[PDB]
């Protein structure tokens, strides 16, 4: 419950700073904006490899998941298949890489 | 000159080291004079309820020593 | 009213769902989603699985639903009363079973449920140097032979499919 | 059983009427996919934490991987939609009909 | 259809993730391990029909051990017994069970 | 097979460098012979319990107390 | 069959091939001085 | 169309079907089912058209959703059971989800509208896989957890499987809607029968799937999708328009054709149960669609439809396809009733 | 260096499993004389709180097996005060 | 179904050995030479017999001789003893190798005088 | 007593970012032949207070908002995600013990994107959502090679505890075995922190610019307090210094010490290089990067069981 206290004081002390910057300064009696980009009147182009980069990560991020018990995984009793998934499996990290390196993923956004 | 950075410098490392040496303090006149006991795993928290059980006091931190035996 | 913290999670988890049920826009949906898998995570959190809560930080919060909110931004360019309905909806089922649970302490809907609160099926006894589902989890690289085969095949067949179907050509 | 399982099932039902009768585009639909997601991930973990199967913790982290991959091509099939009739609109799915 | 190509070939996939009583790292037991072990060994190779007919006692057991329904309802029971008898005032709960007894050890 | 090698160093000396060390790091664990002595160290872990078996009458290789010489020591770890 | 509700379903394309039914453009801001009017594809 | 690649996915697609065939656990399973749905999305985006993208994203929408439902069931029977032995679920619940889910999964009815709307964006190559291959996995997962069947909804979701897909295949003049229906009546047929006996239903899926691997071989030899091209195909090889119209024929159950070998051993099992009156039901509807497979002949060899100029063109140049297992399918589909006992090799 | 010092934290890690183990038979004897204290209260508690409602057993346990059954979190502290039922069932967890 | 049995308060009156996580921790090594013998019977009754019920005299006889050990310590190295457990309990974390010169000298001392 | 540890644990975190920018200031003027601010005090000592009350009384930007409540929630959750995130650093005993402290910090610090996207979404102008999709994109990718090279660094330490790391770290310093994986993680946090010689947040836009000055200026504390975090945790994870358990105070000065000169270190690195292209650190990563990651984490995963130097889990 501490670890709680310590997220309810911290987000309450956001919660007041963000108060006094949004709410503070409105006594002041400045003016009002009335206010009449490079982006004119087109739509928002979709370029694409942002799109493939990012559920790339997504991929990576995800067998990152599958690699990470390792640390706990280093004191089990059969050692040797333990080596062959680890090896195996950064050996599948190495071969999307470079699956998405020849492909032409690496290009125009390197 | 060189030498007029350092007070920015001495304010930083004030600033960084006023936590640590107070969450220690801290953590030693909470616990009676002793560390934080730690419990990373279920075994180490049951001797420290055992601790709490046998104090009398539901305080682990005012331990009992051999005298507490006959 | 402590000792029923989970269960309270547990409405405000699905409170969350609620916050995206009527999907009124995506990217609200998403950030109530967002708050709605913090909520449950805490739940997973407060029965003592810390690795799999981190996982839900890590994975499906901090690296997933990023890449979903990616997505949503390419799309749904910037500026109901059913939705509305339906939250109400959604309002008075919630906080009548809510009285349901409260009151009567049992409910027939599928099953027998009862309304007592969950502090009474926890575990007295103790797994001695290591949690328990620490090397459960650790277990995956000496059991776990062929579902990490299966697991490294699929994905990596998903960057094939992520390659291929996305060319266009 | 316990009242958290009950919610749980709840919020299942919850995300399955939020998917099935949507007004929007397909983000709609594959955020309450993401909740049915959420919702038997958070459900197995329970069960598997609770009945203390120290091997079925193998359950959950997978139960998300795959299907997280299929929801990354779920993605891909709206940025087709994106690149072919400018929104990801349902109303918008009525060429295979005739 | 069931083609069994562990049994046919030898070679264990998904056999020791398949039931709980199974063998587990540092032999960590379950809260059911021994209902679960006395209903496999009463269902073991007499079929499902008769062994849904015959072993209904040690399935039913092993249920209420996963479950733990009857509990809940006999614990639920006594605490509402509890509730109604402080509310009329004819009995008080005794000091062991508030927090100032000397506890065992 | 020599001019090659040279060209993929000086072309891409990363990717170079980073097959070489996957390489050794794939053939570094069968060639040592300190493998076995990780088995033997992890094996040997008591996690749990050595639980006592029942004194039938006949059973020369476990003693009836710790500090009894039968059965298995851990003094190569001491020694090392 | 033909009724009231499906007699606007025209035959699909002989080669079951839909129909296919640009850049961008950006005006900087002089905020030397410079205002760049500028096309990127990307 | 990388050829290493396409080789390699479906290699793929085999190996999930495999899985979900050999394993003993549910998340096997689900792995299979998962990993078979993830590579079998590029086969329906070959070609490269938005209509394909349209039947891609409903597939793999409907796919997910059963997939969801399918894990409901699984965490479900571990709530009421505690072990994960694919055989007899230990729930009512369990058991109607996952019956629903593998009926979204199979396209019966009413949770068949993907089946006529997909199978008519792709092309016929994935047509046939997906007609052919991905109905294998979900009988086996069906044919495990028979014990658990409720007998109800499974009997309610075959017959409106078999009326719906009858009366929706009495309408459509494109090829692959018609298929996709004809699809649906023999799914609700084969399904019919599965509680009294599953052997039956393994003997209608290999009828099935090779009826139906040579009527997708024939349209993609003829390069023909719609009624038109099919009835023109007659200037070009007779031969197989005599293949086609007796194939047909077998396609409706009317003997001595392999067709009628399956659905009536079905009735033999539906009076040893005491049943009358739905293998009647279910031979009126069978009667529907042999309905629109003669009008489909009709429409191809029976008749002699007009065509155009260029057909000349088209006889000066023989069929350069590679029409693989053609023949040995063809004779499979037509002769086999006098080997009717041959079923005794599924038990 | 490193193969030193982890060497070196093996034999420590393998003298605390051994304290460990030679320590626990007495916290099991303790634990054990704890749980049938808290269940005889408890059973006495719960046969003299309710002598006037029909149909029941005092000590009817649900199991039909007369083997002993492990007690459960709300079978030993489920009659106690709530502060003991936090520190009992939430103790470890929300211990920082 | 059946009555559960359970034992009375009277089979479960004993002393309590009243003492600290430290002070266990600390002859810990000596407790398991020493008073061996008692432990291994009462936790092969425990793990063979899988009902407390069944050992709970086993049990009291440990909870005699492990007094009898605490007693020898008492008696003749007592203050060795204090400064081992006051050392081992100012660590949290309740390390044994912070405490290496404490526990050679009562070592030294155990082995001269016991 | 918990509560004041909280408060003197979050108070001298705003004064050391507040002297981050100070400091910083004056470290930028020196280095490049001028003087910074000295005119307000004593060595410019009352230089941040004049900027926190000059920010704390101004007026907004007035922006046409979308999403009020998102602009709202953007900054709160970037102070929040940059202040509650410095508890388990053991410094030498943490405020809250984890288990999975380092795996806690790594979470929180992948999901630090999400004010970044509320930002860009928040204003409608389309090149800063443009702005922000780009450093959403770096930042999960230099989070994914983040997460790989901190895999090695714990499978060589073997548990994910934060306080075993400074008993792991005794005999001699973990820089002197990973020194290549020290170099990566050099990198790493000279570029995650969105700072030159990669900093795209500025030259051609930021994603926060139709943000008010109130929030800029919580978004700058913020970055300063990832920037300190990160530069502590360097510090601690690969210099960790010597703890003694009766006399703490040595190990606060020490690694006080080693974080002041790391953070003059990241103030040395961001005066002398010129900034780069965006395709030029995807290349970096993407194809120069990722593959030697790899390959040091396939090394270290191989080197302890060839070496009989499995660290313990406990």
């Amino acid at each position: 419950m501490n670890l709680m206290i310590t997220l309810l004081t911290n987000f309450t002390l956001a919660t007041l700073l963000v108060t006094i910057a949004f709410w503070l300064p409105q006594l002041n009696v400045y003016s009002e904006k009335t206010s009449p980009d490079p982006m004119g009147s087109a739509r928002l182009p979709f370029s694409m490899k942002f799109f493939l980069v990012a559920i790339t990560f997504l991929l990576f991020d995800l067998e990152i998941a599958l690699l990470l018990p390792l640390p706990w995984a280093s004191q089990t009793t059969n050692l040797n298949t333990m080596l062959t998934m680890a090896l195996l499996l950064i050996f599948l990290l190495a071969v999307s890489l470079a699956y998405e390196w020849t492909q032409k993923g690496l290009e125009w956004t390197e | 000159m060189w030498f007029e950075v350092l007070p920015g410098i001495a304010v930083m490392g004030v600033c960084l080291f006023i936590p640590g040496m107070a969450t220690a303090r801290i953590h030693r006149f909470s616990n009676g004079g002793r560390e934080k006991r730690v419990a990373h795993y279920s075994y180490q928290w049951y001797l420290m309820e055992r601790d709490r059980r046998v104090s009398g006091v539901n305080r682990y931190y005012v331990s009992k020593g051999l005298e507490n035996i006959d | 009213m402590m000792t029923y913290i989970v269960f309270i999670l547990s409405i405000i988890f699905v409170m969350g769902f609620v916050g995206f049920s009527s999907k009124p826009s995506p990217i609200y949906g998403g950030l109530g989603l967002i708050v709605s898998g913090g909520v449950g995570c805490g739940i997973v959190l407060n029965f003592g699985g810390s690795f799999l809560g981190l996982m839900v930080f890590l994975i499906y919060l901090g690296g997933m639903m990023v890449v979903f909110g990616y997505t949503t931004a390419m799309a749904t360019e910037q500026y109901n009363k059913v939705v509305l309905g339906t939250f109400i909806t959604g309002l008075l089922m919630e906080f009548l079973m809510v009285y349901y649970v409260l009151k009567d302490k049992e409910v027939e809907i599928v099953f027998k449920f009862n309304g007592m609160g969950d502090w009474v099926i926890y575990d007295t006894g103790d797994s001695g140097f290591f949690s328990e589902e620490a090397m459960g989890i650790a277990a995956l690289y000496s059991y776990g032979t062929w579902l990490v085969i299966v697991t490294g095949w699929s994905l990596l067949i998903g960057v094939v499919v992520i390659m291929e179907i996305t060319r266009g050509n | 059983m316990s009242l958290v399982y009950m919610n749980i099932m709840m919020a299942f039902t919850v995300s399955l009427t939020g998917l099935l009768m949507y007004r929007s585009h397909l983000m709609s639909s594959l955020l309450c996919l993401e909740g049915m997601m959420l919702s038997l991930f958070i459900l197995a973990t329970l069960m598997i934490l609770n009945s203390h199967f120290t091997l079925a913790s193998m359950m959950p982290i997978i139960l998300l991987v795959f299907a997280a991959c299929e929801a990354a091509l779920g993605l891909s099939l709206l940025v087709m939609v994106s690149n072919t009739y400018g929104t990801d609109y349902v109303q918008n799915l009525n060429l295979l009909q005739c | 259809p069931f083609f069994d190509v562990q049994k046919k070939l030898g070679v264990d996939l998904d056999h020791w993730m398949t039931i709980q009583s199974a063998e587990q790292p540092h032999r960590i037991p379950a809260r059911c391990h021994a209902f679960e072990k006395e209903w496999i060994e009463c269902a073991h190779g007499i079929g499902s029909i008769r062994a849904e007919k015959e072993c209904k006692i040690e399935f039913e057991d092993f249920r209420e051990c996963l479950l733990r329904q009857k509990t809940m309802k006999r614990l639920n029971a006594i605490k509402r017994q509890r509730d109604k008898l402080i509310k009329e005032g004819k009995y008080t709960p005794p000091p062991h069970h508030s927090g100032q007894e000397d506890l065992r050890p | 097979v020599a001019a090659f090698l040279k060209n993929v160093w000086a072309k891409e000396p990363v990717l170079v460098a980073s097959f070489a060390i996957a390489g050794l790091a794939v053939i570094l664990p069968t060639l040592s012979p300190y493998t076995k002595y990780s088995l033997m160290i992890n094996r040997a872990t008591p996690y749990n319990y050595p639980v006592p078996l029942r004194d039938d009458g006949n059973m020369p290789d476990v003693p009836s107390h710790p500090q009894d010489p039968q059965g298995p020591s851990l003094e190569w770890l001491k020694r090392l | 069959y033909p009724t009231k509700e499906t007699a606007h379903w025209k035959p699909p394309p002989w080669n079951d091939v839909d129909p296919p039914k640009s850049n961008l453009t950006l005006n900087f801001g002089p905020q030397g001085v410079l205002r760049l009017v500028m096309e990127l594809s990307g | 169309m990388n050829p290493i690649i396409l080789i390699i996915i479906l290699m793929t697609v085999m190996l999930g079907t495999i899985i979900v065939m050999i394993s003993t656990h549910w998340l096997l399973i689900w792995i299979g089912f998962e990993m078979n749905m993830l590579a079998i999305i590029p086969i329906m985006m070959k070609k490269h058209n938005p209509r394909a993208t349209e039947a891609s994203t409903k597939y793999f929408l409907t796919q997910s959703t059963a997939s969801m439902l399918l894990m409901m069931a699984i965490i479900i029977n571990l709530m009421f059971s505690g072990q994960w032995t694919v055989m007899k679920l230990f729930n009512p619940m369990a058991s109607m989800l996952m019956t629903m889910a593998l009926a979204m999964k199979l396209g019966m009815a009413p949770f068949h509208f993907w089946v006529p709307e997909v199978t008519q964006g792709i092309p016929l190559s994935s047509g046939l896989i997906l007609l052919t291959w991905q109905k294998l996995a979900p009988m086996s997962v069906l044919y495990q957890i028979l014990p658990s069947i409720n007998l109800d909804l499974i009997l309610t979701l075959s017959i409106l499987s078999i009326t719906i897909g009858g009366w929706g295949g009495l309408n459509q003049t494109q090829l692959r809607k018609i298929m996709a229906y004809s699809s649906i009546a023999h799914m609700g047929w084969m399904t019919a029968v599965l509680l009294y006996n599953p052997t039956m239903t393994l003997l209608n899926l290999i009828i099935y799937i090779i009826m139906t691997s040579t009527m997708f071989t024939l349209f993609m030899a003829n390069s023909t999708t719609t009624t038109l091209s099919l009835s023109h195909t007659w200037n070009k090889a007779p031969i197989m328009t005599i293949l086609v119209l007796i194939t047909l024929l077998s396609m409706g159950g009317l003997p001595p054709l392999s067709g009628f070998m399956p659905k009536w051993m079905i009735i033999q099992e539906m009076t040893k149960n005491d049943s009358i009156i739905l293998p009647t039901l279910m031979a009126i509807t069978a009667l529907l669609n042999l309905y629109f497979y003669m009008r489909l002949t009709y429409s191809t060899a029976l008749t002699m439809f007009p065509s155009t100029n260029n057909m000349k063109m088209k006889w000066q140049f023989p069929t350069t396809k590679r029409m693989t297992l053609l023949p040995t399918m063809t004779v499979l589909s037509t002769m086999l009733l006098p080997l009717t006992p041959i079923l005794s090799i599924l038990e | 260096s490193m193969m030193r010092w982890n060497r070196e934290r093996r034999r420590l890690q393998i003298e605390d499993f051994e304290a460990r183990i030679a320590l626990m038979p007495l916290l099991q004897a303790e634990k054990d004389r704890r749980v049938l204290q808290m269940l005889r209260e408890n059973l006495e508690e719960e046969a003299t709180i309710m002598k006037d409602v029909p149909g029941w057993k005092v000590g009817e346990s649900v199991f039909h097996t007369t083997r002993w059954v492990t007690p459960m979190m709300g079978e030993l502290y489920g009659l106690r005060t709530g502060e003991e039922i936090l520190s009992s069932t939430y103790g470890f967890i929300w211990y920082t | 179904p059946g009555i559960v049995e359970l034992p009375s308060l009277e089979d479960l009156k004993v002393q309590e050995v009243k003492v600290s996580s430290s002070v266990l921790k600390a002859a810990a090594h000596h407790y398991g030479a020493q008073c061996d013998k008692p432990n291994k019977e009462f936790m092969l009754c425990r793990w063979e017999e899988k009902d407390p019920r069944r050992c709970l005299e086993e049990g009291k006889l440990v909870n005699q001789c492990a007094l009898e050990f605490f007693r020898q310590i008492k008696r003749h190295c007592a203050e060795p003893f204090t400064e081992y457990w006051t050392c081992i309990d100012y660590s949290g974390l309740q390390l044994f190798r912070r405490c290496r010169k404490e526990q050679a000298q009562f070592d030294k001392c155990v082995l001269d005088k016991l | 007593m918990f509560m004041i540890n909280v408060l003197t644990l979050i108070i001298p975190i705003l004064l050391a970012v507040a002297f981050l920018t100070l400091v910083e200031r004056k470290v930028l003027g020196y280095m490049q032949f001028r003087k910074g601010p000295n005119v307000v005090g004593p060595y410019g000592l009352l230089q941040p207070i004049a900027d926190a009350i000059k920010l704390f009384i101004k007026e907004p930007l007035r922006p046409a908002t979308s999403s009020i409540s998102m602009f709202i929630l953007a900054p709160i959750l970037a102070l929040t995600l940059a202040l509650t995130m410095w508890i388990p650093l053991p410094m030498p005993y943490p405020l809250i013990n984890m288990n999975l402290g380092v795996l806690f910090m790594l979470a929180m610090s992948s999901l630090a994107v999400y004010s970044i996207l509320w930002s860009g979404w928040a204003s409608n102008s389309k090149y800063a959502l443009i702005g922000a999709l780009r450093a959403v994109a770096q930042t999960i990718s230099y989070e994914v090679t983040l997460a790989i090279i901190l895999l090695s660094v714990l499978l060589m330490n073997g548990s994910f505890t934060l306080s075993t790391l400074i008993i792991t770290q005794e005999q001699v310093w973990l820089i002197f075995p990973a020194w290549p994986l020290a170099m990566m993680w050099f990198i790493s946090t000279l570029a995650e922190t969105n700072r030159a010689p990669f900093d795209l947040t500025e030259g051609e836009s930021g994603f926060n610019v139709e943000y008010a000055a109130g929030p800029f200026a919580l978004f700058f504390m913020a970055e300063y307090a990832n920037i300190i975090m990160m530069n502590i945790f360097t510090t601690t994870l690969f210099l960790g210094a010597f703890h003694n358990p009766y006399m703490p105070e040595l190990y606060t000065i020490n690694f006080t010490i080693k974080s002041l000169l790391l953070s003059i270190t990241f103030l040395w690195i961001r005066a002398s290089y010129p900034r780069f292209r965006y395709d030029q650190l995807m290349h970096l990563l993407w194809k120069n990067f990722l593959p030697l990651t790899l390959a040091l984490c396939m090394w270290h995963v191989s080197l302890p069981i060839l070496l009989s130097s499995i660290p313990p889990q406990t």
